[PDB]
């Protein structure tokens, strides 16, 4: 997920 | 009996002392100590100097960064504008008037002071619940083969906009009405006045219901679905120290924007409601001020919280900060 | 002829009218609207809301980091207690009596709001300058053999005391005194009367001098020797990329020092001085306000600067604020 | 030079 997650800016 | 009623106010003070005037007219320095104007434009002017400033760079440094103009921050930007009507409308308003003690611009100043710092405050809301539900479609991936693009982001705005004019028109029309609330000088909805000609009661419950309840559920769900998505690809991937980070910094983040949430809406939700269920109460125009406190305050801690919190905003702002440089 | 005279203050406005009374007995609302002490509260808050926070957490921070507890932290440590005496002893004395219109604590009341207000920003001023020497001591090793101990720092530390209370106590005995500044809600060092009967004519030019000028000088030379032997160094090393950074962020830090150390004393010294030589000249209660609007705002600033902007500092208080993780 | 410059927190 780690992808997304960044994408979000939440990790 | 506990206020004084006026055309298109009401005040939170007995005129049996015949001391009671409107607050379109004159100082209401029987309401509160001239002091407490003082600190409450005090306040509006520290919310102006952090708010404006947070705020606008959000906008700004958007600029100067290719990296920030992706869909999945636009609503952040809704956000950030939001927040400035919540300055320029509602706090810098609040700070002049609050200098002369009473709302010196009229009932039509009453409606736009009300309307945009209204407004404001819901895109913001809204905002914040668009993005929620956005970072659950992203990551939980709750509709198979579903890409997130522009042009879901467009609509994830307006949808926002709709949703805020919901709120902040109808009592333009007669659906509720805007009234100087708390020491009378700035002006929110009616909401603690059972005042039929306009049916205060029942846009009090619609408010209650559409505009806290329902993103109090969608946001504690998409969260809630998200902090269990990744608490579960931790598990499944235990050998990985940095989705085992990943994990648990979306949790603490996830925390906060809940706790935040309520620090927010709960205030206006909690009185609104006891107002309604205990209808002979009387009410002081400072306490009357409390859930309003709150609920600007995030004009602040919003920007803070969902930006400078962000980890690609932040370096942008350190980069264009410090000069170009770091 | 400009202002009033009395007793044991100033007013810079004209009696003729008949209207000007004593600061230590009603409000100064002819030498300004009322508005405007709003506004002179509302930043006193300002600088309480930021300066509090900022300078307080450097001692507590310094507290849960054992790696910050050095000797060359010590004379940071002395800076942030000088910026809460300005907070406590003066920015807040100021918001209570700005809130009534007039220096209601009296001349007692003047004496210690302007003892504490000025001892305040001396030990600051010092500290800012023992910084820069031990920092000139420790890199430009100008001593040979020389290593900076747990003593130096002390002493560098008792310094600032001894020179702050060269400057604050004086007033308080006889040479110059204590007066109600400004709008009259402040009390400072008397630098605008030619009051013979204590020689503020004299303690004038040794606050310029002894005070300004060293300080200048010293501040200007140990950090231009500094940001000499980091340039050389780096020539004498292009190899390295990371002395290359080194040279080049220190150059910009030591331009910043010295940029904000201006910004703070310069408009005292720049008016003290005009004053000075322009005896016979009428000088608004306002206008008198700006050189100590600039030296106040630094207990926010200064913090900032060579506190927040420090690489070890920083980290421990993202540590602290963020609760132990991060 | 870099040593120094650290514990002074200059670098
Ligand atoms: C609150 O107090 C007074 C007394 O009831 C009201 O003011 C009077 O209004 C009439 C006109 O309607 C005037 O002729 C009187 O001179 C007023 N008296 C005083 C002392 O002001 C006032 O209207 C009341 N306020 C509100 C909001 O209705
Ligand atoms: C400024 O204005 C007035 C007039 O010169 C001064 O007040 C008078 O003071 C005497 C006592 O010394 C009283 O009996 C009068 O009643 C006062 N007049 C008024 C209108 O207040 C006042 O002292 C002057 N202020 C200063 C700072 O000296
Ligand atoms: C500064 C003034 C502002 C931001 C006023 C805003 C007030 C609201 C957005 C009130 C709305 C609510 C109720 C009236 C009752 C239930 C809770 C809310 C948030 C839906
Ligand atoms: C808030 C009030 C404060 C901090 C007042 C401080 C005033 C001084 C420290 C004044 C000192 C100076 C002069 C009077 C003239 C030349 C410049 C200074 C800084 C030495
Ligand atoms: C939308 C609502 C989201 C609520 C998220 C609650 C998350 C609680 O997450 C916590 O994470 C810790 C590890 O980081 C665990 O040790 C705790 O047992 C767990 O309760
Ligand atoms: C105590 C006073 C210290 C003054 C320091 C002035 C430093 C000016 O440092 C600047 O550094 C740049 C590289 O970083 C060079 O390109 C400029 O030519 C140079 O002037
Ligand atoms: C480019 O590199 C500039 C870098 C340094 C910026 C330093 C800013 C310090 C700000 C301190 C607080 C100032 C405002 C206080 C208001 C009351
Ligand atoms: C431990 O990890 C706590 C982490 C989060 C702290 C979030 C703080 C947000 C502060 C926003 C500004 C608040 C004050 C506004 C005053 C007008």
């Amino acid at each position: 997920i780690l992808e997304n997650l960044k994408d979000c800016g939440l990790f | 009996m506990c206020g004084t009623e006026g055309p298109n106010f009401y005040v939170p003070f007995s005129n049996k002392t015949g001391v009671v005037r409107s607050p379109f007219e004159a100082p209401q320095y029987y309401l509160a100590e001239p002091w407490q104007f003082s600190m409450l434009a005090a306040y509006m002017f520290l919310l102006i100097m952090l708010g404006f400033p947070i705020n606008f760079l959000t906008l700004y440094v958007t600029v100067q960064h290719k990296k920030l103009r992706t869909p999945l921050n636009y609503i952040l930007l809704n956000l950030a504008v939001a927040d400035l009507f919540m300055v320029f409308g509602g706090f810098t308003t609040t700070l002049y008037t609050s200098l002369h003690g009473y709302f010196v611009f009229g009932p039509t100043g009453c409606n736009l002071e009300g309307f945009f710092a209204t407004l404001g405050g819901e895109i913001a809301l809204w905002s914040l619940v668009v993005l929620a539900i956005e970072r659950y479609v992203v990551v939980c991936k709750p509709m198979s083969n579903f890409r997130f693009g522009e042009n879901h982001a467009i609509m994830g705005v307006a949808f926002t906009w709709v949703m805020a004019l919901a709120c902040a028109a109808p009592p333009l029309v007669g659906w509720s009405r805007y009234i100087p609330e708390g020491m009378q000088c700035s002006c929110g909805i009616d909401y603690y006045t059972p005042h039929e000609e306009t049916n205060n009661e029942s846009f009090v419950i619609y408010m209650f219901v559409v505009h806290f309840i329902i993103p109090l559920i969608v946001i504690f769900f998409c969260y809630g679905q998200l902090v269990f998505t990744v608490k579960e690809a931790a598990a499944q991937q235990q050998e990985s120290a940095t989705t085992q980070k990943a994990e648990k910094e979306v949790t603490r983040m996830v925390i906060i924007y809940v706790i935040a949430f309520l620090i927010c809406w709960l205030p206006y939700a909690g009185v609104a409601f006891y107002i309604f269920t205990h209808q002979g109460s009387c009410f002081g125009p400072i306490f009357m001020t409390i859930p309003a406190f709150f609920a600007k305050t995030s004009a602040v801690y919003n920007p803070v919280i969902y930006i400078m919190m962000n980890k690609q905003f932040r370096n942008c702002m350190v980069t264009t900060l410090c000069c170009g440089k770091n």
